[PDB]
């Protein structure tokens, strides 16, 4: 008969539109209370820290987060910058290149990514 | 069937139904086996995408990695 | 927690400090303006984000800028009353 | 250096270099000179074999599919391929002939396989240069161990190839115009 | 501290924003995640294709529809719903027989044209496509492993020199390479796919459409025209020849860039550097935007040419297929069109490096230098079109309400008529120079009237305003006069506070949100135009110059069968259509409160409700709210949810009307 | 010179001396594919078409062994059925091997075998992946069967593994000729 496929429907439709959705919702609310929940979008999860440290352990990605990464010979760059600043230093100015860069790198933003203290 | 819409009634459009079954239960089961294979593979893929790449595998995993000889050529051919 | 940053264009109005409803901002001595003072945000963990400080700032573009971070909200940045997160 | 220092450009009166390149393609395309020499040697070899097999069938004809294995050297290509469907496309509906199918497509597929695992394998995978242009390392043990002997043997190969290319062109054109036997004359 | 109830919405709002992932540290991870997601999406597409093929094979009547296609109706799938009447018989079943749904997709004509004759072939096709889904997932796993193996091969990798760190940029050269991708896409994926489909047609489709013929001779490549008389569709020989020509052209074109060897082909970077471009081609958002802007003309022309030149057997004989396909593809291409602009704005926010202030070198730089001129002129043309279309429509409405049809302003559509006349002269010259003439082109050129002119002006107005909103959002995404720091913030953010005049809907995402309403409105105008002209060409030609005709003779008049679907007189097979009609009205109106009412009201309401819960005897001793604190939806989440409700209601309210009016 | 050249950056590369390149022994004009070194047959060094320059050899050796093993059985099956060896049970009177496939799939016994081959191959697919991924300890085409008759001299095993490949390669070309000759000339037998 044209029916006889409803034997499959009477099991599949209740299953996949009631049992599977209910199990999925229960599993989702259970997953919501894991410490790993939404670790890719929610800040301050343990797995995020472990993944970042694992990336940092790779020899290629050691100095990857540094915005100044790339200077093949930073000593040459610093020496050239110091020489160029010496010829342009205003009168009896007492600022050197080294401490100027050191104090231009050190800013005061305590409340930046402070969420790296729980997980 | 109780038709609706002007055109179906004024043209006599009908919807034939096969008196046979279509697919036998064996064929449906054969399709469901491969559907289950897709399902298992998709769950595995979802797990892998959720966890993402593990860079620290070189400290624990065996072997020494491999770059295919064409991948090297593609590396040095440019970008 | 949000991010409240003070820029050099500050002229020591103190209006931003007075407008803050949770004592996030304060006045610190400085030497970059005739008022010899600039604002500071030492307690942005209490910044709800009302942006009243930005409303009160009279510089051409705000010397104080509040950057909203919704995926960062704490109990203080949300103003939770019925519920404690501590 | 002329044409990247390839064998073939030296004159025969000696003390002179023909360095024949009126269009100056050697200096226009120095990065494709190895490919140019590959093509020149391939044309020369194919033309040598083509002239030999343009003369020979006038005397002996292998006894086979009578649809081919018959006629003048001119009516030997379109006859030994038959009315293929479009071009070099086997008729899968009626294999075993009975109307239309090729008789050389076997030569075509053998040449394709050899060419791919020949020139293509020499250039694409893990490399041809100026010196190893036509060198497929086939019968090099027969090549004498002397720096000038190898050079003169390569020059003889090149000049025989050029002569065979011109000769095949003339021979096939005369055969098409006249028919006739080996002289290929009116 | 922990999160509140807004965590779910915050996470799901960027659930696929792989750039915003927290573990992701480099373009290698981003590109590999995107590639694996592509593989999974291709698997989903293949499973969907196999799904449709299975349901046509099992719960359908393809074997009977193929015999008598013109008056017959296809079956989508059976209905198994325990909520129906266990007694009597539903209006969707022939008494005691099972319950069925009529397919309005068009797969029946697709399979019939492609050469399907038997259910067994469809079953084998379903099996093969499920196999292909398995293959796609396994390819995803394979590529994840190969890239992880390259990463592990960096445990045996060093250049013995400080330049070894350069390998960091080439790890994802497999995905990020452009020349190889362009060459192989344009050659293989386009040209050779077309050539393979020509082979399919010549081997199956043309053999399984006529009496037995020669061994697929080159006479199967014809140049007739359109609309074979018997099946009212394009000649399969013409389709095979078209695919062959396109395949040859694209195969030749695919040898352009330097893909596999450095000695052949020109580089895309050098092509752009010597032209009016040189954009940042390494941005993924830029590529996504400009390929979504490519799928948009393709999908729009698909909608136009499935109807104008029907390519499938007996597709024009179905009064519901032709409208449903056109409306579906018009909506798809509108979504892709607005997607292109949205991702252009995201590109400008995220992946665009600009010179200091004055270096007018980049194309985006030159656009941004005079962006005010662009936006002002777009506003001018939008204002002109709106004023002069609404005013002329109002003139016609007023003068036809006042018993004066002859006082209307009816500008004869002379330019479109000239284009149609030129095209018709060309086509007629083509036909007259044929020994097998008397051909037909169906609706390639249609009667153009003043109503057509007014509707085209309305459509141009809608397109202009949608482009205006999207372009303004893109150009001012990095900073406007009101908020000259907008590129320091996210692509989508709530506002900039009530001060400085008030700054609601200031982000570029808010520009997209505003532009989606205009996209929906323009698409509704286009779909109404097509459907009205489809239902009654004569009445549209005469009475469509006044908007009251659109209101009465189309909406009010054609909605009669749908509302009568289920009533206190019995039900029809349109009962689902009417129920979904009302449900989509409810969904459309439900999103008004997410758009009109804003957060603070509801936050106070939620505080009151939470007070109740923390005050109820039993709840307080089990749930103090400290875990998943209920909070009102944030501002951006609220706008997005209201937009989703509005879009769902507006889109899904239409198919019930189409089915009720055409069927 | 195993390396393709000797340099630091591929712009000032110094290509290896022509007489000093390793070179394949099968195709004398091609350099040796170093990716094949270590595997069983990697002494004839035959890989033109460069299909191992792109695909992990673990896959190809898995496919090479499966083809050879399946051809060694198929060649024996065709020879025996052609010489006349129909199974003891009745319903196996297919008269000719060329029509044995369509005859048996009609009877219903091919659907059983396709299932049994299918499950073992799905099990093979799990093995091949985890074998490649370096998770299990499995080589290419090593389904852990036998392993007791495998010679244990660290060189005799190399010969037997090579012997399996050589017989497998011969069977691949043998069965193709066997099947093709059967269709062309329905005279059907191992001698033909
Ligand atoms: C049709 C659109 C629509 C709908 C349905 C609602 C619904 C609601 N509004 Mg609202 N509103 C709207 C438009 C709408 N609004 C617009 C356009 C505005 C203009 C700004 C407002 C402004 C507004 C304000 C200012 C307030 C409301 C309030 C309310 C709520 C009070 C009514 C109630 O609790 O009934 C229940 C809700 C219903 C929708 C009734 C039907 C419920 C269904 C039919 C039964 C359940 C279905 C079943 C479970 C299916 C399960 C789901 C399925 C997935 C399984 C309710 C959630 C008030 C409120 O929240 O105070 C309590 C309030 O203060 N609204
Ligand atoms: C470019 C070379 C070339 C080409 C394209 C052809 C093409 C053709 N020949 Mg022909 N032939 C050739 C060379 C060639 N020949 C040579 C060199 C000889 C002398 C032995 C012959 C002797 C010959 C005869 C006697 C006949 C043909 C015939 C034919 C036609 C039918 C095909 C056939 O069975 O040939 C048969 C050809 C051969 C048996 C000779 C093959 C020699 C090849 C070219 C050498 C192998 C090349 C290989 C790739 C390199 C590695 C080996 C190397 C170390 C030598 C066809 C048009 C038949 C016909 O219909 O004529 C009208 C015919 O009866 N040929
Ligand atoms: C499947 C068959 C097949 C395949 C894949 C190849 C493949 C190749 N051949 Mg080839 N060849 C074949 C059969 C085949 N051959 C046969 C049967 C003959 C006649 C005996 C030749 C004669 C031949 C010559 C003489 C040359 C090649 C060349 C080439 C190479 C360049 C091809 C190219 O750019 O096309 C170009 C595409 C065209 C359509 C050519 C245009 C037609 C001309 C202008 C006439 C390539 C490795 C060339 C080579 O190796 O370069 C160094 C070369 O010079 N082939
Ligand atoms: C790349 C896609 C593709 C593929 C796989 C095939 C496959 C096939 N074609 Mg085919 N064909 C194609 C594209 C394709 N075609 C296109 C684009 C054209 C137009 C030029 C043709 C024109 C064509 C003709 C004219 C014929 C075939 C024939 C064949 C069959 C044997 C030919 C062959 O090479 O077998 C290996 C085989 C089923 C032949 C056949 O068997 O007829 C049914 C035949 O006569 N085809
Ligand atoms: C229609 C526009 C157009 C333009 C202006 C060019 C221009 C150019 N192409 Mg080009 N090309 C085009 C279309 C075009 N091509 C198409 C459609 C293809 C596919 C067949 C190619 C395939 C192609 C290759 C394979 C190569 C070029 C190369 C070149 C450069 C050398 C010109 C030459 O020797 O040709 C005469 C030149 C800049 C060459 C080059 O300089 O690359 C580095 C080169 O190798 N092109
Ligand atoms: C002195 C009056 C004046 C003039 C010369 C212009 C001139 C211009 N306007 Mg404009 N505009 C005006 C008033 C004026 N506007 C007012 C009052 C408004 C507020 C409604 C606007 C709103 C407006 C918009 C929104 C846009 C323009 C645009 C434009 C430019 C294109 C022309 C156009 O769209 O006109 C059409 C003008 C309108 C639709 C506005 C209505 C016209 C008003 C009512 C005229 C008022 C004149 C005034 C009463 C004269 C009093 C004289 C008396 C005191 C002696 C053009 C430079 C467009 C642009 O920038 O493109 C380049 C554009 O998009 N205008
Ligand atoms: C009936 C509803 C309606 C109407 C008539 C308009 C009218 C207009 N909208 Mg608008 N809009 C609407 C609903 C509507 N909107 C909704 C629901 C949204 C979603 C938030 C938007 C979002 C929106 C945006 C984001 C933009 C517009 C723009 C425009 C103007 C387009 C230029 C034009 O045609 O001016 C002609 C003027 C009229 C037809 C009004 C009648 C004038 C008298 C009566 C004659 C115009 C004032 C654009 C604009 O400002 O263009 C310059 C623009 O940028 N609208
Ligand atoms: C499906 C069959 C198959 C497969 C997968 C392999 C796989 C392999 N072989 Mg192998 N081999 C085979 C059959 C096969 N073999 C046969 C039949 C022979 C006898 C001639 C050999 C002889 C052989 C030698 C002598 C050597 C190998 C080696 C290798 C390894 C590296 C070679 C490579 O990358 O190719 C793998 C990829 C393929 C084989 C794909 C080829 C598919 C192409 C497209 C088909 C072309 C042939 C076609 C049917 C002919 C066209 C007909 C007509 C047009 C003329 C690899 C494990 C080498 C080794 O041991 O390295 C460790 C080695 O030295 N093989
Ligand atoms: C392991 C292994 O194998 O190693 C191999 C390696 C390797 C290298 C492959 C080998 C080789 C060498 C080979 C095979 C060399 C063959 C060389 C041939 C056939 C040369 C033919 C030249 C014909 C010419 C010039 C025709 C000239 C014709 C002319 C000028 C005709 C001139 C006419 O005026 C004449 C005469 C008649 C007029 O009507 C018109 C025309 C036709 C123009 C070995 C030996 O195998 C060993
Ligand atoms: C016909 C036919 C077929 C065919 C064919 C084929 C293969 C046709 C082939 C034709 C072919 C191969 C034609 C070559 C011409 C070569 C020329 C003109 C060389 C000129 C060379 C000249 C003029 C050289 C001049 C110089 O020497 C001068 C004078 C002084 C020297 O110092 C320098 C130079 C070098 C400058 C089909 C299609 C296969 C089947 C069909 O059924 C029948
Ligand atoms: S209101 Fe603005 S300008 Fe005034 S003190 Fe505060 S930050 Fe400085
Ligand atoms: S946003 Fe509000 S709470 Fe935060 S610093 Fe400014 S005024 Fe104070």
């Amino acid at each position: 008969k044209y029916g006889d496929q409803r034997k499959f429907a009477a099991v599949l439709v209740p299953l996949t539109t009631l049992v599977f959705p209910a199990v999925a919702m229960g599993m989702f609310v259970l997953y919501s209370f894991q410490e790993d929940a939404f670790w890719r979008i929610v800040p301050g999860t343990k797995r995020a820290r472990e993944l970042d440290e694992a990336w940092r352990e790779h020899p290629l990605f050691a100095n990857s987060k540094d915005p100044l990464d790339g200077l093949i010979n930073p000593d040459d760059y610093e020496k050239g910058l110091e020489e160029a600043w010496e010829r342009a230093k205003p009168a009896g100015s007492t600022v050197t290149v080294k401490d100027k860069l050191k104090q231009l790198s050190k800013q005061n933003n305590p409340h930046w990514e402070s969420w790296r203290a729980m997980s | 069937r109780v038709p609706g819409g002007k055109r179906t009634q004024e043209l006599g459009l009908v919807i034939p139904m096969a008196d046979e079954d279509g697919l036998t239960d064996g064929q449906v089961a054969g399709l469901f086996v491969i559907a289950l294979v897709v399902f298992i593979s998709a769950m595995d893929l979802a797990k892998t995408m959720y966890n993402g790449i593990n860079p620290a595998k070189f400290k624990t995993s065996k072997g020494k990695g491999y770059i295919s000889p064409l991948v090297k050529r593609y590396i040095e051919n440019g970008f | 927690s949000h991010a409240v940053k003070i820029y050099d264009t500050c002229i020591g109005c103190t209006l931003c400090v007075r407008a803050c409803p949770t004592d996030v901002l304060e006045m610190v001595p400085a030497s970059i303006n005739a008022a010899k003072q600039v604002a500071s945000s030492p307690r942005v963990e209490d910044c709800v984000g009302c942006k009243r400080c930005e409303t009160a700032c009279p510089t051409d573009f705000l010397s104080i800028r509040v950057y909203l971070q919704d995926n960062e909200e704490t109990q203080y940045s949300l103003g939770l009353d019925l519920v404690d997160w501590s | 250096e002329f044409a990247g220092g390839l064998i073939g450009g030296q004159s025969a009166f000696a003390s002179q270099e023909y360095n024949f390149d009126p269009l100056g393609l050697a200096e226009k395309f120095p990065e494709q000179l190895p490919f140019f020499r590959e093509a020149e040697l391939k044309h020369g070899r194919i033309a040598m074999l083509a002239w030999v097999g343009l003369v020979v069938p006038e005397f002996v004809r292998i006894p086979g599919p009578e649809k081919c294995w018959q006629a003048s050297a001119v009516d030997a290509h379109s006859a030994c391929v038959x009315x293929x469907x479009x071009x070099x496309x086997x008729x899968x509906x009626x294999x075993x002939x009975x109307x239309x199918x090729g008789a050389l497509t076997q030569v075509f597929i053998f040449c394709g396989t050899l060419e791919i695992c020949g020139t293509w394998a020499k250039m694409n995978p893990m490399g041809l240069t100026m010196e190893n242009a036509g060198d497929y390392r086939l019968g090099v043990n027969f090549l004498p161990d002397e720096p000038e002997k190898v050079k003169e043997m390569k020059l003889k190969e090149l000049k025989n190839g050029r002569l065979a290319m011109l000769a095949f062109g003339g021979a096939i054109t005369q055969a098409t115009l006249t028919g006739s036997g080996f002289p290929w004359l009116y | 501290g922990r999160c509140a109830s807004s965590r779910y919405l915050q996470v799901l709002g960027s659930i696929h924003d792989i750039e915003c992932g927290f573990g992701i540290d480099n373009t290698l991870s981003l590109n590999l995640q995107i590639f694996t997601a592509h593989w999974g999406h291709l698997t989903i597409i293949l499973i969907w294709v196999s799904s449709n093929l299975y349901h046509i094979a099992s719960n359908a009547n393809y074997s009977l529809w193929v015999k008598n296609p013109i008056p017959s109706m296809p079956i989508a799938h059976n209905i198994w719903d325990p909520h129906f009447t266990n007694s009597t018989s539903t209006p969707y079943s022939h008494t005691i027989i099972t319950t069925i749904l009529i397919a309005y997709s068009g797969i029946y004509n697709q399979l019939y044209t492609s050469g399907f004759n038997t259910i067994n072939q469809i079953y084998k096709t379903t099996f093969t496509f499920s196999c292909l889904a398995v293959i796609s997932i396994l390819l995803a796993k394979i590529h994840i492993n190969t890239h992880s193996e390259l990463l592990h091969k960096l445990a045996s990798h060093t250049s013995q020199i400080p330049s070894f760190f350069q390998l960091l940029y080439f790890l994802d050269v497999a995905i990020s390479s452009v020349n190889i991708r362009f060459n192989f896409h344009t050659g293989i994926l386009v040209g050779l796919f077309s050539i393979g489909y020509t082979g399919h047609l010549l081997d199956i489709t043309i053999p399984a459409s006529r009496a037995p013929l020669i061994h697929t001779s080159p006479s199967y490549l014809t140049f007739f025209g359109g609309l074979k008389s018997n099946t009212s569709s394009l000649y399969l020989t013409d389709i095979a020849h078209h695919h062959l020509a396109i395949g040859i052209i694209s195969i030749l074109t695919g040898h352009l860039y330097s893909s596999f060897r450095a000695a052949l082909g020109t580089y895309i970077r050098d092509i752009l550097y010597t032209s009016h471009l040189t954009h940042s081609i390494k941005s993924l958002h830029l590529a996504l935007s400009l390929i979504l802007a490519s799928c948009t003309p393709l999908t729009s022309t698909t909608a136009q040419h499935i109807y104008s030149l029907t390519p499938y057997f007996y597709l024009s004989y179905d009064h519901i297929y032709s409208t449903a396909l056109y409306v579906h593809h018009s909506y798809i291409t509108s979504f892709l069109a607005i997607a292109s602009h949205a991702h252009t704005a995201i590109t400008l926010v995220r992946d665009w490096v600009a010179p200091l202030e004055q270096e007018s070198s980049s194309k985006q730089i030159r656009i941004h230098t005079h962006k005010a001129a662009i936006i002002s002129h777009l506003s001018w043309v939008s204002l002109w079109l709106g004023f002069h279309t609404l005013a002329v429509y109002s003139h016609n409405d007023t003068c036809i309400a006042f018993n004066s049809p002859s006082k209307q302003i009816l500008i004869e559509a002379s330019n479109g008529q000239l284009i149609q006349q030129a095209s018709g002269k060309a086509l007629y010259g083509t036909i007259n120079s044929i020994n097998n003439y008397n051909k037909s082109f169906d609706s390639f050129i249609h009667p153009i009237s003043p109503g057509d002119l007014y509707v085209h002006h309305a459509i141009a107005l809608g397109l202009h305003i949608t482009v205006l909103i999207l372009l303004k959002g893109g150009l001012e995404a990095r900073g406007s006069k009101l908020m000259p720091d907008k590129m320091e913030h996210s692509f989508g953010f709530s506002c900039d506070g009530p001060g400085r005049g008030g700054t609601c809907d200031i982000s570029a995402w808010d520009s997209f949100y505003l532009a989606t309403f205009w996209m929906l409105n323009s698409n509704a105008w286009i779909s109404f135009y097509f459907h009205y002209k489809h239902l009654t060409p004569r009445q549209f030609s005469e009475s469509s110059t006044y908007l009251e005709s659109w209101f009465r003779d189309y909406l009010w008049f054609n909605s009669t069968p749908l509302i009568h679907g289920y009533s206190t007189l019995g039900a029809n097979d349109l009962s689902v259509q009417s129920w979904s009609f009302l449900l989509t009205h409810l969904a459309w109106a439900s999103g008004f409160m997410f758009l009109i009412s804003w957060r603070g009201y509801w936050q106070e309401l939620i505080d009151i409700i939470l007070y109740i819960h923390l005050k109820t005897p039993i709840l307080i001793n089990l749930w103090n709210g400290d875990i998943y604190t209920p909070l009102a939806l944030s501002i951006v989440q609220a706008r997005f949810i209201g937009l989703v409700h509005f879009s769902t209601g507006l889109i899904l309210t239409y198919p019930p009307f189409i089915i009720g009016a055409t069927s | 010179x195993x390396x393709x050249x000797x340099x630091x950056x591929x712009x000032x590369x110094x290509x290896x001396x022509x007489x000093x390149v390793k070179m394949s022994p099968s195709v004398p004009y091609l350099p040796y594919p170093e990716r094949l070194e270590g595997w069983v047959g990697g002494e004839k060094g035959f890989d033109p078409l460069r299909t191992s320059d792109i695909i992990d050899v673990y896959w190809l050796r898995e496919a090479e062994l499966k083809h050879g093993r399946i051809c060694m059985l198929a060649t024996l099956g065709w020879i025996s059925v052609d010489a006349g060896w129909r199974f003891e049970a009745e319903m196996f009177q297919g008269v000719s091997v060329i029509n044995a496939h369509n005859k048996m799939v009609e009877m219903g016994v091919m659907q059983q075998m396709l299932s049994i081959v299918g499950v073992c191959e799905i099990f093979s697919l799990y093995l091949i992946k985890e074998g490649l991924l370096g998770k299990i300890q499995r080589k290419a085409g090593d389904y852990f069967i036998g392993k007791n008759f495998l010679p244990k001299e660290e060189d005799k095993a190399k010969d037997m593994q090579l012997k399996e490949l050589e017989n497998g390669r011969l069977a691949m070309l043998a069965f193709s000729g066997i099947c093709t000759q059967a269709n062309l000339f329905p005279e059907s037998h191992f001698p033909y």
